[PDB]
């Protein structure tokens, strides 16, 4: 298990093209077959290409082929993934692991294994927006000890980052704003909750602070109960 | 179509041993040279085990040698990994992985992934649920989002299941994978999109979150 | 075990072009995975391109990538096998097997193998040449029984064919004129053998007639002895 | 490198039986699908068994199915063939032929294939070989060629070895497939390219021609 350098993500709409890579850095690579896996978020790992040892015997996916060639370069010890017309389906973490092959040899089975970290591909044909922040009440349910949860819902925003917080920074026990979600939209999405005291409910007023400044665009909303 | 279920995986104490199950369907796992790989971040998929044919011969990667046994059980179609003396560094989504056959439908077929945990001063934490109904400012904004926040579970691996009344639900499910917090406990989201003539139209919605098994769930209604 | 129609052999000079192809004649074939296997005279078998069942993932071999081109077109039932750059390495028969894949399945057992005829692919850089004709004289050894085996040597003519025979047709009881063979050089050669009667050798003059129209040329050369 | 040398094979009537060895070097027979495929004129190579790893599930063409028989002994590291009950048309030229491995050095891996002979009316023959010397007409003309023709032998299958003096000889040796001809028997040709320094600086050349093993042979010198 050695690492290469993995270098060539990103973001980009749909049609157009991006090249991945792995090289190794300061020393030479025992050459052999070298493939690519990719996982969507929130689904399963999948081969998309592979590329034999000398380079010429070249594997492809079904819903891949024609779009995406890999290649390699052994007198730079590199390995490519050219992708083109990218669509949103190749919205992806791309890794760059070895194949398994069947060995049935000595040689097959120590050979040195070599993997990538990891980069993110996203296609999506949105761009700039400022996002909708909706708020999430409280419930019907408030004991007078603590248990009360708010909070407010910053929907469609592109793109990443928002800063979250929640009365101009004067209340800060207890929030969690959740990590943004990439939904079929190509927008972000995400959400921070506080839990306070019920028996500020009512006299207390909370309103969270949503920046977006690749927008410059905030929003403070108030989260009163109905 | 074949498939790979994984079963198996959770905490465990430096020392301790878990053992991963890889359910084969459609074929027997005797012909197909199995084997196992680790997901973790920054570290991408190595290689950590792989048995080649009936011959019984074994690769094992340098760090899991004399601790780790690739096994296939041809009797229960199933390939196990057992997973001794395990150390920190071990902690990892574990993924079961068939020969490639590249010349087929698919290359290579995946299982599911389990996580492995392997820490000390850390214990077994269930998650806080609680679930939002649609605002009456973005029902009036002629869309719905159900919001579910889960919050302090550990380790992080959390499954979301969503469901109208009591059919379970297919589309629109958006759930971020699990991030550390501060206290070092995990948190997730999961959003369900919707239309309001669905949310009006349905009795209720429920969303259940289950960690190590754990069925814990909300359910909203618009009344 | 059903039959492809095989077409698209035949001769070249070493840089050249040509293109083997196999089709269904009258049918659907189930698409699967196709190869193209050829074997060089006197060598055994070897395989130089594969091609999967959807035509996207592409073998091939070594002494081969870059100069051939392996396709397919599923609505016609045809694979193509396009080589270009043609040396005299790839003089061989080309055959249309379906590979033997790892199967795993109830599928991949009992799926339709095809086969083509299995065509020539010659590379030379030689043309139209008459023949040189040596003597090829009897032994010191001749029984007064029968026991005198006389030849003519038919070397470096091109192209096929070269009609042999001996003393103006007169002569046709136990002639043997072998098949040609071709050489390093591109020419081919061969050699046609009488076995004659020893009383008469010396006493009767035996003369082979070696026609080479492609190039109009005959040779008529004696075989006496030492 | 790998190798896998056949034998077995040869003449036999309708309704006799054969077996087939192939000897697998380098591996084992068992990790890796063999096959076997046979090759007649017009008829290309044709698949006839195929065996498929450790579950011993094997393939079969419609014509041999109930009369061949796969199998291994991986005691011997060797892959069998049984033929019974045959018929004319089995006759072809049978290989030893492995699974695939397309990301590999080669692809596939091939035996030399033995000849299968199966007619009733036609018995054993020997050939009949004559050696001729280069012509002092050839060798004045700065090239010498040692010509040696086999006749008469069935079936058509013949191996020719060159020797100088008594080694071995590599390059410059031609010899033609065999080749039926009127009486149903088979011929074949064997040249030996040779400058005429070599000629003239060896004591003797031979060529070994044998069939069904059968060493014949013949010895030319310049003397």
């Amino acid at each position: 298990q050695v690492q290469l350098v993995e270098s060539g993500g990103g973001l980009i709409k749909p049609g157009g093209s991006l090249r991945l890579s792995c090289a190794a850095s300061g020393f030479t690579v025992s050459y052999e077959s070298m493939g690519w896996v990719r996982q969507a978020p929130g689904k399963g790992l999948e081969w998309v290409s592979a590329i034999s040892s000398s380079g010429g015997s070249t594997y492809y996916a079904d819903s891949v082929k024609g779009r995406f060639t890999i290649s390699r370069d052994n007198s730079k010890n590199t390995v490519y993934l050219q992708m083109n017309s990218l669509r949103a389906e190749d919205t992806a973490v791309y890794y760059c692991v070895t194949p398994e092959r069947q060995c049935k040899q000595s040689t097959c089975y120590a050979r040195p294994r070599y993997w990538g970290q990891g980069t993110m591909v996203t296609v999506s044909s949105a761009s700039t927006k400022g996002p909708s922040v909706f708020p999430l009440a409280p419930s019907s349910k408030s004991t007078s000890g603590g248990t009360a949860a708010l909070g407010c819902l910053v929907k469609d925003y592109f793109p990443e980052p928002v800063t979250v917080s929640w009365n101009s920074g004067a209340l800060t026990s207890g929030v969690h704003t959740f990590p943004a979600v990439l939904q079929s939209s190509g927008l972000y999405s995400l959400s921070s909750v506080v839990t306070v005291p019920s028996s500020s409910l009512g006299t207390q007023t909370y309103i969270c602070n949503v920046n977006h400044k690749p927008s410059n665009t905030k929003v403070d909303k108030k989260v009163e109960p109905k | 179509e074949v498939q790979l279920l994984e079963s198996g995986g959770g905490l465990v104490q430096p020392g301790g041993s878990l053992r991963l199950s890889c359910a084969a369907s459609g074929f027997r796992i005797s012909d197909e040279d199995m084997g196992w790989v680790r997901q973790a971040p920054g570290k991408g998929l190595e290689w950590v085990s792989s048995i080649y044919g009936p011959s019984g011969s074994t690769y094992y990667a340098d760090s899991v040698k004399g601790r780790f046994t690739i096994s296939r059980d041809n009797s229960k179609n199933t390939l196990y990994l057992q997973m001794n003396s395990l150390r920190a560094e071990d902690t990892a989504v574990y993924y079961c992985a068939s020969a490639l056959e590249p010349l087929s439908e698919p290359l290579g077929f995946w299982g599911q992934g389990t996580l492995v945990t392997v820490s000390s001063g850390q214990p077994k934490a269930a998650p806080s649920v609680t679930l939002f109904p649609p605002s009456s400012e973005e029902l009036q904004a002629n869309k719905a989002t159900l919001v579910c926040l889960i919050s302090d579970f550990y380790p992080g691996a959390v499954t979301v299941a969503w469901k109208a009344d009591s059919s379970p639900v297919k589309a629109g499910v958006e759930t971020t994978t699990p991030s550390k917090q501060s206290n070092n406990k995990y948190a997730a989201s999961s959003y369900l999109s919707l239309t309001p003539e669905q949310w009006k139209s349905h009795r209720s919605y429920s969303c259940q979150v289950t960690h190590e098994g754990s069925t814990v769930e909300k359910t909203v209604a618009p009344t």
